[PDB]
Order: structure tokens, then C-alpha cells, then sequence
């Protein structure tokens, strides 16, 4: 759903077992693990999708 | 008794090993209880109780001091350590500009020696005398009263022998090779481009001898052709910085600069004046005598039949450079893997050389 | 006899007591581990002084805690530094910032050499150039010949040049990475040179790998006059892969294979065995 970089602006919801994606130049939360439906789907700025830094939020909604 | 005693020692050591690790961990929690501490650089001493510091968080501030520190250890251009919110000088670290290893990228010595690339001889002999020799004796150049050499230029296509020379020289002197990528020296923030070139030279003088190898001074010291400033004012910024350090009272003589550029077509007359670049070394194609020498070294290091003829190859080859002569060594070997052996023959080589020859002029 | 047995029981009890204490420490570290926490890049590894520059554009001077190793501090790495005490709690997955801004990844192409045919003599040359070094590395090593780390293909794509590349990757069970040359060419100040050094670093990590470069005339112009000034992004990106390729030899960890739509570019710079050795028509 339309985006060019991913935003969830902190992620309240959820080795690693929780996933925070915010790809902007200012504020970078970089997870090196992708793979997952985990928070209970899209959240906090709704633009879950594809990165220009490869955090790779794979497949919630 | 005896049995319990043997277990008792084994357990006892295990318990020491585990304890050391946990207590170290508990101590690690203890460092976390101590506060952060921000970096700034002293601009200038406003007073001996009041200072101007430019925090590396951006802003400039008037900050104070504490008792424990001394004022002679706050005399400007020192990097200092600031409180988080108190904003007073809590300790002073040694001066720096915060040093780079990812764009001031260091290779102690080279990867090849000058016997590993013999058959570039004339160019070897000239570079030897210009870079090594001023370090070993300044003394001869001083008694005469002439200044010492300060610059070397390499032009030629790159990795034919050019790159090889530059590494090979660093190795013998022990000199620290400092590679600059030209497109690391442009980054898109206020004052970063200026800092990288300056910091890099600044550290070369501290730790001298050292070579600053600036690849492609055509991206970092061009002179336009149609007078645009698209990103080509950033070109002026880098070139400008470079001239300032030469032209100034920053002292290079024991600190060496080498520029490399493919074809010389965008270097100002100013650089061609000595004390900038004095020595301008060319790349020609090797002698007959040079082909024989470069072949000797490259098939030496390759396994071979006991009878071999370098000379045979040397006649057929014209218009090759060192990279082309190495390829001929490797070309022969691909057919030797084919032929189910480790041994080049004179027979592989005769084919190899003629094929490399056919594919070009 | 008794003294020894009681000291032994005590050692058994004690391991539990200590195991309890660490348990306490770990819960604290784990709560700080999971993000949102700052990423950072180390630049400086008396005091054990390390400087990190955190991605809020701020530099801090910290001590190294024993919850990291000084062998995990280095630029071009994520490290997790605290928001508020500015101390490097933990080290995070490899490679700072962007992990190549666009690459298409195809982790099994299904291409076969039964999908092509009559390109036979050219099949032999490609297989000799990249596969034979990979498989019989000890044979090349022992001989002492340099083994290519780049190959150049030119000709038409879709005749079966492109298909055979994909096929070699599949057969060696290398990672295929398609990087398109016009992508690199940024209007902003060196993005492409940077992309390539990351391209190669990830390539070294991923090995066996074929780095597939579509187009080598798109960056393969670089001008020859004083006109290179303008088109310096395109000269620099092309030069950066060749300097890297020659900066190692006698290994075949990364292959790079280049493709052109129609050859119009070739240079004396491309030559050398660790660079683009192989020229297949």
C-alpha cells in the first residue's frame, strides 16, 4: 500500500522477538531480521512495506 | 575422601570461572549508572573562567570550567568533554577532529614489492629517488639549500603497473598508505568536506612519514569545462583546501602527497609549479629488456616445466603493459588446468601470448 | 573426609547462588536490548576511549563496557548505544545505515544449460573462467596463478548470454544479485561510489555469489576530455569496482559478471586478471 520507505513511529506492540521499523534519515531503528508478522499488523504511521535500507517488514497486511 | 578431593578441585575451578564472568557483568551495570558525556571542540578562550566551545551536537555555547582541570589544558583547538545539561567542562580528552578509519582508510605497507613488478624499471628508479630519499637524508638537500621534493603525480591507465607502484613504494619506507575516495569527500552537510581533507593531512604530519593517496583528483580538483556549479562548487571547496595547506605554513616535506589521475587535462598551472607537484611520473610501455624481466618474475611465481624460454614470448609481444604480461601468465595456466596438470609449458605460453596479442593491437 | 564432602556440597549449592545473581543482571540488559534504541557507527576503537557517532548527528566519548568486545567496535557496523547514558550496551547486526538501497534478489533461478544450446564454445569459456576456479581453488592456489574475480560478457542479452549467467549461479548455488547500472548514477554527490563499496562488502559476506551488472556502457562512458568533470559520478563508480577487484587476488569468493546491450565500451583499465579477465563474445 503506497510507500517508498517504511514508517511505524516507535512501535509499542512487538536474540530478537520484537520488530521496530522507522526508516527515515532522522530516526533510524534498524532491525537486521525481517521474516515476520509480529506486532499484530500495521501500526503507528501505517506505511509498512518496502525500504531503501532493507529492514524488510515481511508480509503483515 | 580421595574421590571427593578430585571432584572438589574440578568444581572449585568451574566456580571461579563462572564467578569472574558474573562480577565483571555486575561491574558493567555499574558503568551504566554513570552519565553520558558529550564532545565539543574549543573554538577560543573567551576568558580563563569562561570559554567558547562549539559542541559537536551543533550549537556554540558559553560554558564554564571546574577546578580539577587546568586552564593550559584548555588552550584552544583542544577537544573537550562536556556535561550533558550542566554544560561545563568535566574532563578534557586529547585533541582530535574525531578521527576517521572509513574514509581515512589505512593500509600499513603494500601488497606487492618492487621485485614483484620489476620491468617498469625506469619509473621504479625515478620514484625511489624522489620519495624514499628525502626522508633518509633531508641533509643533502638542505646543504645545497634547495627545498625538498613534496609532490609526486602518477598518470597512465590504472592497474597496469600504476596502482602497483603506489603500493610498492609505501612498503619499503614502512609508510602508512592513506586512501581517500573522492566521493567520500563531498558529503551533504555543513563543513564535512573541508574537515576530511584537513584532518587527513593533519594526521599525516603527526604520524609522518605517510602517503596521502588521493585517487581521481579530477573530482576533487577539476577546473570545469562549461563553468557549472551543479555539485561543482563542492569541487572548488576540496581543491581550495588543498592549495591552502601547500601555500600556507603547513609543512610537507616529510609528509608526502601523491595524486593520481587518468589523463592530465584538468590540473591548474598552479599545481604544476613545484612545492605542489614537482615530480610527474609517466607510464610508458616496457622495453624488450623490461618484457623479459616482468615475464621472469610472473612465470617464476607460477609452477612450470624445468625447461622454459622467456625470450620467445618477449619477441612476439608489443603494445602490452604489466597487467597484459600478467594475463599471459595466467592464460597459459587456464589451459594447464584444462590439460590436467600444474605445469605451464613453453608450449602454453606460445599460445597464450599470441591470443592476448590477437584480441587487441 | 567429612570436610572435603561438605566443601563439595557447598560448591554445588554455590553455582546456583551465582547463577541467580547473573539472572538478575540479564533481565536488566534484555529490557535495554530491544529497540527503540539508537544505532551508531564507531570511529575510534589512559582509559579505553571509544568515540561513537550516533544517528542523531552527535558524537560522544564513552568507555567500553564488558557487554561488548573491542573486536566488535569498528565502522560500517550497527552498534546499540543507549539513549541517555550513551554507552554501547550491545552490538547489533552488521553494516551501518542502508544495506544497498536497491538490489533485486533471485535466490534460485531455474535456468538450465538445456534452455540454451549452440552457444557451446562460449559455454566452455565462461565455465572455465568462474566455475573452475571456485571448485578447484586448491589447484589454482597451488599452481600460484591468479584466479579471476570479474568476467566480461558482451553481445546481445536474450540470445542466451543472460540465461547462462543465471544458469551458472544456479548450478554453483551462489546468491544471484541483479544490480542495474542506471540505478547507481545519483545526481546527489557520490551515492553510487558508496553503493558499490557496500555492494562488494555484502558480496564478500554472501560468497559464492554472482554480482550481476546489467549494462556497462551506462556507466561506461566517462569522457576523455575535460568533460569528465560533469560526468564524474559515472567515472568514479566504474573505477571503484575495478580498484576493489585488483585490491585482492587469487580468490573467487565474489564473481562479478557484466553484460552490455550493445558493446560500445572497452578500456585499457578493465584489463588485469583480478579485474575483468575474460572477454566472451
Amino acid at each position: 500500500h503506497p510507500l517508498q520507505v517504511a514508517r511505524c513511529t516507535k512501535i509499542i506492540k512487538g536474540e530478537d522477538a520484537k520488530y521496530v521499523i522507522n526508516l527515515k534519515q532522522i530516526a533510524k531503528f534498524v532491525v537486521g531480521l525481517g521474516e515476520r508478522v509480529s506486532p499484530t499488523d500495521i501500526e503507528e504511521g501505517m506505511r509498512v512495506g518496502v525500504d531503501r535500507s532493507k529492514y524488510n517488514i515481511e508480509l503483515p497486511l | 575422601h580421595r574421590r571427593y578431593d578430585d571432584q572438589l578441585k574440578q568444581r572449585r575451578q568451574n566456580i571461579r570461572d563462572l564467578e569472574k564472568l558474573y562480577d565483571k557483568t555486575e561491574n558493567d551495570i555499574k558503568a551504566l549508572q554513570s552519565i553520558g558525556q558529550l564532545i565539543g571542540e574549543v573554538m577560543k578562550e573567551l576568558s580563563e573562567e569562561k570559554y567558547i566551545v562549539k559542541a559537536s551536537s551543533g550549537p556554540r555555547y558559553i560554558v564554564g570550567v571546574r577546578n580539577s582541570v587546568d586552564r593550559s589544558k584548555l588552550k584552544k583547538g583542544v577537544r573537550v568533554t562536556l556535561d550533558i545539561t550542566t554544560l561545563t567542562i568535566m574532563r578534557i580528552l586529547p585533541r582530535e577532529t574525531d578521527p576517521l578509519v572509513y574514509n581515512m582508510t589505512s593500509f600499513e605497507q603494500g601488497e606487492i614489492t618492487f621485485d614483484g613488478i620489476g620491468g617498469l624499471t625506469e619509473q621504479i628508479r625515478e620514484l625511489r629517488e624522489v620519495i624514499e630519499l628525502p626522508l633518509k637524508n633531508p641533509e643533502i638537500f638542505q646543504r645545497v639549500g634547495i627545498k625538498p621534493p613534496k609532490g609526486v603525480l602518477l598518470y597512465g591507465p590504472p592497474g597496469t603497473g600504476k596502482t602497483l607502484l603506489a603500493k610498492a613504494v609505501a612498503a619499503t619506507i614502512g609508510a602508512n598508505f592513506i586512501f581517500s575516495p573522492a566521493s567520500g569527500i563531498v558529503d551533504k552537510y555543513i563543513g564535512e568536506s573541508a574537515r576530511i581533507i584537513r584532518e587527513m593531512f593533519a594526521y599525516a604530519k603527526e604520524h609522518e612519514p605517510c602517503i596521502i593517496f588521493m585517487d581521481e583528483v579530477d573530482a576533487i580538483g577539476g577546473r570545469r569545462f562549461s563553468e557549472g556549479t551543479s555539485a561543482d562548487r563542492e569541487i572548488q571547496r576540496t581543491l581550495m583546501e588543498l592549495l591552502t595547506q601547500m601555500d600556507g605554513f603547513d609543512n610537507l616535506g616529510q609528509t608526502k602527497i601523491i595524486m593520481a589521475t587518468n589523463r592530465p587535462d584538468t590540473l591548474d598551472p598552479a599545481l604544476l609549479r613545484p612545492g605542489r607537484l614537482d615530480r610527474k611520473v609517466e607510464i610508458p610501455l616496457p622495453n624488450e629488456a623490461g618484457r623479459l624481466e616482468i615475464f621472469k618474475i610472473h612465470t617464476a611465481k607460477v609452477k612450470k616445466t624445468g625447461e622454459f624460454d622467456f625470450e620467445a614470448a618477449v619477441k612476439m609481444s608489443d603494445g602490452f603493459n604489466g597487467a597484459d604480461i600478467r594475463n599471459c601468465a595466467t592464460e597459459a595456466g587456464f589451459f594447464a588446468i584444462r590439460d590436467d596438470r600444474d605445469h605451464i609449458n613453453p608450449d602454453d605460453l606460445m599460445k597464450a601470448v599470441r591470443k592476448v596479442a590477437e584480441v587487441k593491437k | 573426609i567429612r570436610i572435603f564432602r561438605s566443601e563439595l556440597q557447598r560448591l554445588s549449592h554455590e553455582n546456583n547462588v551465582m547463577l541467580e545473581k547473573i539472572k538478575d543482571n540479564k533481565e536488566k540488559i534484555k529490557n535495554n536490548r530491544q529497540l527503540p534504541y539508537l544505532v551508531a557507527n564507531v570511529v575510534e576503537v589512559v582509559g579505553k576511549a571509544a568515540v561513537v557517532k550516533t544517528s542523531s548527528r552527535q558524537t560522544v566519548f564513552l568507555p567500553m563496557v564488558g557487554l561488548v568486545d573491542p573486536d566488535k567496535l569498528k565502522p560500517n557496523d550497527l552498534v546499540g548505544v543507549n539513549k541517555d547514558s550513551y554507552l554501547i550496551l550491545d552490538t547489533l547486526p552488521s553494516e551501518f545505515d542502508s544495506r544497498v538501497k536497491a538490489m533485486e534478489v533471485d535466490e534460485k533461478p531455474t535456468e538450465t544449460y538445456s534452455d540454451v544450446g549452440g552457444l557451446d564454445k562460449q559455454i566452455e569459456e565462461l565455465v572455465e573462467a568462474i566455475v573452475l576456479p571456485m571448485k578447484r581453488a586448491d589447484k589454482f592456489k597451488d599452481m600460484g596463478i591468479r584466479a579471476p574475480k570479474g568476467a566480461l560478457m558482451y553481445g546481445p542479452p536474450g540470445t542466451g548470454k543472460t540465461l547462462l549467467a543465471r544458469a551458472c549461479a544456479a548450478q554453483t548455488n551462489a546468491t544471484f544479485l541483479k544490480l542495474a547500472a542506471p540505478q547507481l548514477v545519483q545526481m546527489y554527490i557520490g551515492e553510487g561510489a558508496k553503493l558499490v563499496r557496500d555492494a562488494f562488502a555484502l558480496a564478500k559476506e554472501k560468497a559464492p555469489t554472482i554480482i550481476f551488472i546489467d549494462e556497462l556502457d551506462a556507466i561506461g562512458t566517462k569522457r576523455f576530455d575535460s568533460e569528465k568533470s560533469g560526468d564524474r559520478e559515472v567515472q568514479r563508480t566504474m573505477l571503484e569496482l575495478l580498484n576493489q577487484l585488483d585490491g585482492f587476488s587469487s580468490d573467487d569468493r565474489v564473481k562479478v559478471l557484466a553484460a552490455t546491450n550493445r558493446v560500445d565500451v572497452l578500456d585499457p583499465a578493465l584489463l588485469r586478471s583480478g579485474r575483468l579477465d575474460r572477454k566472451i563474445e
